[PDB]
RNA sequence: UCGAGAGGA
DNA sequence: TGCTTATCGGTAG
DNA sequence: CTACCGATAAGCAGACGATCCTCTCGA
C-alpha cells in the first residue's frame, strides 16, 4: 500500500481494483448480431427509450451489435454502464458509433454500429472478438486473481 | 487383429472464432470434415449436418459447425471431393482406396458401406464439439 | 486381484441376430429427425444399429447372459443421460463376481 | 436463433443485404435460391450459460439406480418419490445447485433460492 | 466409488477415514488409503532421481 | 479411555452436521463466493477446514 | 442359474453394489458404520491380491507399511514345492 | 501331446518333469492338412478369361512346434490326480 | 512342399523359442519392438511369492 | 587407378566418408545408424569415452 | 565379455 | 530451451 | 515509391534425467 495508508481497508480495495486485469469477456453474457437499417427505429422492443434519448457522425450502417451484460458481474468487480460506453468509444469514435443503456434499466445492453460511407456482416464478427479478447478495461496486463491480505 | 496403428486425430482449430474442423493415413495434411462427407457421397450440407446435429433444435452446435463448411465450400459433388491429392502421379483413384481399406477399418473394409463409416465419423465430431460446449 | 478375471474374447456375430431380432434399424438407412429418443447401440466401440425403447431391451439382454445363451464375459452398458448402450466381447477386458 | 436451408439444394445459405428495400433474405452459392429473413438475429455467442444444466432426461430416469433418491413433494402434482442429479453443465465455475426430476408426472424443480 | 451413488458430496465418499487404527479401517476408507498411499511412494520414487541430478 | 472414545465419536458427528449444512447453503447456490477462487474451490475449502478442525 | 454375474470395470459404470449384505439390508464397540442396490460385494477381504492377503490385519496398519510387506514377502525362506 | 524325439531313437513321451531335468523345450508337435491343386487354363492373349477349371502328400504335413502351457487343455497333467501326481515326481 | 517345409518348421519352432526365452515380441533381427518383461523366469522361493 | 567410371567412385567414396565418421561417431546423425551384423551397431570413440560410465 | 531382466538401504 | 530462417511492415532516401 | 533494416513469427532437435551394491540368463 501507498506509505502514507497505514491499515486502510477502503484505499486497499482501490488499489486492487486499480490494478486488476478485467475485460469485456469477464461481463458480457451473450454477443449478438441484428439486422436493423434504420438507426431511429430499432427491430428490439427493449432498445426503445434509450434510441431518443442518445439523439440530440456521417454514414451511419444497417448491422447492429447488442451485447447482454450481467447486473452481478458489473457489481462484483466495480463497473458502471458510462465507464463501459467511453471506453470502447476511446478505442474507435470516428471509426465506430457506440450507444449504451442506462445503469439504472433492469436489461443492460450495448448498440455498436459501424460508420463507414454491403458485407460486413462476415467482416463484424472479426470486430467481436477484439472487443472482448483484445481491448483491456481496468488495470495493468498479464496481471490476474488479485487478494487483499492482513 | 488384422497390427495397423491407424488413427483419425479428427482436430478443432481456433480456441477466438476460427472453429474449422481431421488426419487421415497415408497423407501428410488435414482435410476439413466437410469434404471427407462429401467424398462419402454425402454432397447437401443439411444431409451432412444431419450426422453431426441429431437435435436439429439446438443452435450452439451449427454456430461452430457454420464455418467448417465455407472453408471447403470449393468442393461440392463428389467427383472434386476425392481428387484432392493425399500424396504425384496423373489422383482420384489412389484416394478412392484409401477410402475402403484404410478409413475407418473397423465395421468393414469391403466398398459400398459409406452410410456407415460416415455415421461413425458424424458421432466422432459430435463428441468433440460437446466438450467444446463443455456439456 | 483374488476375484479378477480377464476377458479371452467372443465372436460378436451370434449377439448381432439377438439385437436384429427385438428391434434394430440398419445404419445405411437411419432417420435422426423421425426416431427422438434415439439410443445409439455399440458393439466393441462400434456402431451398428438403433433401438427405440432400450427399457424392455435390456431387460431382455440382462437375463440372457444369466440363462447362459451369452456369455457372462461380455458386458453391456445403458446410459440414459447419453442415450447409449455399449456391447463389448473385446479381449482383455478385467471382471469380478458379484 | 434456428437456421434455415435451401429446398432445391439442401446446401448453407448465406444473407444477403437488400440495399434497396432495406430488409436481410438468405441467399445461396451453390443455386440462386432466396428467402426473407424470419428473425432480424443473425449470430449469437453467450459466454455465459444456463442451457444444458438439466440435459439428458429420459423418461426411463427411474431404471438408473445410480442416482440419489430425495422425499421433496412437486408443487403440482406434490409427488413425493423423486429422483435428482447436480448441474450437467460440466464447466470449472458452475454451482452445486440440485436438479429435481420425478418418476411420475415427468415435471421438473430446482433447489436455487437466489 | 460403485458402491456410492453419483453427485455424492459427502466426506465419507471423498476420502475421509472417521475409523482410527486401533478401531479398523472399512473397505471403503481402506481403499482411499490405499490411494494416498500409492501417491505417496510416487512422490518418492521420482523426486529422488531429480534430487541426484540437481546435487551433481 | 471409555468416555475418551465417545467424545471422540461426537467431535466428528457435530463436524458432520457443520458439513452437512455448507453442503445444503451449496445446494440452494446462496454462498460466500470468496474472491478470486470458484464458488466450489471456496466449499472444498471450507468443508476441508472443518473436517481437519475435528481432527487435530 | 443367474444367481451371480461377472462385472467388468466399464459395466460397474451403470450399477450399484451392497458392501454388507446385513447392515445394508433393513433399516437399523467395534468400527465406525436410497435403498436401489443392483449388485452385492462377497468379501470386502476380496479387494486384496496374493501377498496382502497373507498380511494380518491390513486394514489396522498403514498403507504404505502394507506395501513395503507387499514386496517383502516375496523374499521369504519356507518350502515353495514337495518335489 | 508334448513329445520330443531324440538323436537315433524313437519320438520320447516328454513330460513336465522331464523337460526341466534333460533341459528341453516342452513342446508340441503340429500338422496341417494342405491340399495341393494346378488349376490351369489353355488360352492366347485375348482371348483371355476364365480356366473351366482344372498332390494328397503324406499322411498330415508337418509345420513346427508350439511351446505348450503346463496345466492347459493339451497337458497331461490337465488329467492326472494327486495319487498319480507323486508316482510323475511332480509336486500336487 | 514337405522338403521346403523342414527348413520352415525349423524358423518357427526356433521363432517360437527365441521369443519365449529371450523377450521381445518382434523378429530375431533386435530392437524391433524390444519389450524385454514378457519372457520373464518363474519365481521360486515361498508358494506365496 | 584403373578404368575411372565417374560416377561409381562417388558411390564408393561416401562409403569412405561413412566408414571413416561411424568409427569415430555411431551415435551418429539425422538419418544413418550402421550396425556390426548380427543385428547390433559398433562403439564409437566418441560413445566410449561418452558421459556417465564411459572413461570420462 | 557385451546386452537384457530381477532384486537391495 | 533453446536455436535456426522469411515475412513483414515501416523511414528515408 | 522503392530499396533496405530490423521486427516479430514460421519452422523446429537437441541430450541429460539419484549414488552404490547383489544375482541370473542367453546367443
Amino acid at each position: 500500500l501507498e506509505p502514507g495508508h497505514a491499515a486502510d481497508q477502503e484505499q486497499a480495495k482501490l488499489i486492487r481494483s486499480a490494478i486488476e486485469h478485467t475485460t469485456l469477456k469477464s461481463v458480457t453474457i451473450a454477443s449478438e448480431i441484428y439486422y436493423d437499417p434504420d438507426p431511429r427505429s430499432t427491430v428490439i422492443p427493449e432498445d426503445e427509450e434509450i434510441i431518443q434519448l442518445h439523439f440530440s457522425f456521417d454514414q451511419q450502417s444497417p448491422w447492429l451489435l447488442r451485447l447482454e451484460l450481467d447486473r452481478a458481474a458489473m457489481n462484483d468487480k466495480d463497473l458502471t454502464m458510462g465507464q463501459v460506453g467511453e471506453r470502447i468509444k476511446q478505442t474507435f469514435k470516428n471509426d465506430l458509433f457506440v450507444i449504451w443503456s442506462e445503469d439504472n434499466d433492469e436489461k443492460l445492453i450495448i448498440r455498436c454500429r459501424v460508420v463507414r460511407p454491403a458485407e460486413e456482416d462476415h467482416m463484424l464478427k472479426k470486430i467481436e472478438n477484439t472487443m472482448l479478447e483484445n481491448i483491456t478495461l481496468r488495470g495493468v496486463e498479464n496481471i490476474e486473481r488479485v487478494v487483499m491480505m492482513k | 487383429k488384422g497390427r495397423f496403428i491407424s488413427t483419425l486425430q479428427v482436430k478443432l482449430y481456433g480456441r477466438s472464432s476460427a472453429r474449422t474442423i481431421a488426419t487421415l493415413p497415408y497423407i501428410k495434411q488435414d482435410i476439413p470434415i466437410v469434404i471427407i462427407f462429401r467424398a462419402l457421397g454425402i454432397i447437401p450440407d443439411g444431409e451432412i449436418l444431419e450426422h453431426i446435429c441429431y437435435d436439429v433444435n439446438d443452435w450452439q452446435m451449427l454456430e461452430m459447425l457454420k464455418p467448417c463448411v465455407e472453408d471447403g465450400f470449393v468442393i461440392q459433388d463428389r467427383e472434386t471431393a476425392l481428387d484432392f491429392i493425399g500424396r504425384l502421379g496423373i489422383r482420384i483413384q489412389y484416394a478412392k482406396d484409401i477410402l475402403q481399406k484404410e478409413f475407418l477399418p473397423h465395421i468393414t473394409q469391403l466398398e459400398g458401406f459409406e452410410s456407415r463409416k460416415a455415421f461413425f465419423l458424424g458421432y466422432m465430431i459430435n463428441r468433440l464439439l460437446l466438450c467444446a460446449l463443455d456439456r | 486381484s483374488l476375484m479378477s478375471c480377464i476377458s479371452v474374447g467372443t465372436d460378436p456375430m451370434p449377439i448381432i441376430t439377438f439385437l436384429s431380432e427385438w428391434g434394430m434399424e440398419p445404419l445405411e438407412d437411419y432417420v435422426p429427425h423421425q426416431s427422438p429418443d434415439a439410443t445409439r447401440v455399440f458393439v466393441n466401440g462400434v456402431w451398428h444399429g438403433v433401438h427405440r425403447n432400450p427399457a424392455r431391451l435390456m431387460e431382455t439382454l440382462r437375463t440372457l447372459r444369466r440363462k447362459g445363451d451369452i456369455n457372462p464375459e461380455v458386458s453391456m452398458i445403458r446410459d440414459i443421460r447419453e442415450k447409449e448402450l455399449k456391447i463389448f466381447t473385446d479381449a482383455g477386458r478385467v471382471y469380478r463376481p458379484l | 436463433t434456428t437456421f434455415r436451408f435451401c429446398r432445391d439444394c439442401n446446401n448453407m445459405l448465406y444473407p444477403r443485404e437488400d440495399k434497396e428495400n432495406n430488409r436481410l433474405l438468405f441467399e445461396c452459392r451453390t443455386c440462386s435460391y432466396v428467402e426473407e429473413a424470419g428473425s432480424p438475429l443473425v449470430y449469437r455467442h453467450e459466454l455465459i450459460t444456463n442451457i444444458g444444466e438439466t440435459a439428458g432426461v429420459v423418461q426411463d430416469i427411474g431404471s438408473d439406480p445410480t442416482l440419489p433418491r430425495s422425499d421433496r413433494e412437486c408443487p403440482k402434482c406434490h409427488s413425493r418419490e423423486n429422483v435428482f442429479f447436480q448441474s450437467q453443465q460440466r464447466r470449472k465455475d458452475t454451482s452445486m445447485v440440485l436438479f429435481f426430476v420425478c418418476l411420475s408426472c415427468s415435471h421438473i424443480f430446482t433447489s436455487d433460492q437466489k | 466409488l460403485p458402491h456410492f451413488s453419483k453427485d455424492d458430496y459427502s466426506p465419507e465418499s471423498k476420502g475421509f477415514v472417521e475409523n482410527s487404527y486401533l478401531r479398523g479401517l472399512t473397505p471403503q476408507e481402506f481403499f482411499f488409503h490405499a490411494m494416498g498411499g500409492r501417491e505417496g511412494l510416487i512422490d518418492t520414487a521420482v523426486k529422488t532421481a531429480e534430487t541426484g541430478y540437481i546435487q551433481r | 479411555d471409555g468416555p475418551t472414545m465417545r467424545e471422540i465419536t461426537e467431535t466428528i458427528a457435530e463436524a458432520k452436521k457443520k458439513v452437512l449444512d455448507v453442503t445444503k447453503e451449496a445446494q440452494a447456490n446462496l454462498l460466500t463466493a470468496k474472491h478470486g477462487m470458484t464458488l466450489r474451490e471456496s466449499f472444498e475449502d471450507n468443508v476441508v477446514r472443518f473436517l481437519n478442525e475435528a481432527r487435530d | 442359474e443367474g444367481l451371480v454375474e461377472y462385472i467388468d470395470a466399464e459395466e460397474e459404470e451403470s450399477i450399484l453394489i451392497a458392501m454388507q449384505p446385513e447392515d445394508l439390508e433393513p433399516a437399523e464397540a467395534k468400527r465406525i458404520r436410497a435403498t436401489t442396490f443392483t449388485h452385492c460385494e462377497i468379501h470386502p477381504s476380496m479387494i486384496l491380491g496374493v501377498a496382502a492377503s497373507i498380511i494380518p490385519f491390513p486394514d489396522h496398519n498403514q498403507s504404505p507399511r502394507n506395501t513395503y510387506q507387499s514386496a517383502m514377502g516375496k523374499q521369504a525362506m519356507g518350502v515353495f514345492l514337495t518335489n | 501331446k508334448p513329445m520330443v524325439n531324440e538323436s537315433d531313437g524313437v519320438t520320447h513321451a516328454l513330460y513336465p518333469q522331464e523337460a526341466r531335468l534333460r533341459n528341453l523345450t516342452y513342446s508340441s508337435g503340429l500338422f496341417v492338412d494342405v491340399k495341393k491343386r494346378t488349376y490351369e487354363a489353355i488360352d492366347v492373349p485375348g482371348r483371355e478369361l476364365k480356366y473351366e477349371l482344372i498332390d494328397s502328400e503324406s499322411g498330415k504335413v508337418f509345420i513346427g512346434r508350439l511351446p505348450i502351457m503346463l496345466r492347459s487343455k493339451n497337458c497331461y497333467l490337465s488329467e492326472a490326480t494327486e495319487s498319480d501326481l507323486y508316482k510323475l515326481k511332480e509336486c500336487p | 512342399f514337405n522338403m521346403k517345409l523342414a527348413i520352415n518348421a525349423k524358423t518357427i519352432t526356433s521363432g517360437l523359442k527365441y521369443a519365449l526365452a529371450t523377450g521381445n515380441w518382434g523378429e530375431q533381427k533386435k530392437a524391433m519392438s524390444s519389450r524385454a518383461g514378457v519372457s520373464q523366469v518363474l519365481n521360486r522361493y515361498t508358494y506365496s511369492s | 587407378h584403373n578404368g575411372a567410371p565417374h560416377h561409381a567412385i562417388e558411390e564408393a567414396e561416401s562409403l569412405l566418408q561413412f566408414h571413416v565418421a561411424t568409427y569415430m561417431d555411431n551415435d551418429i546423425a539425422g538419418q544413418p545408424q550402421a550396425l556390426q551384423k548380427s543385428g547390433r551397431p559398433v562403439k564409437s570413440i566418441r560413445a566410449r569415452l561418452k558421459g556417465k560410465e564411459g572413461r570420462i
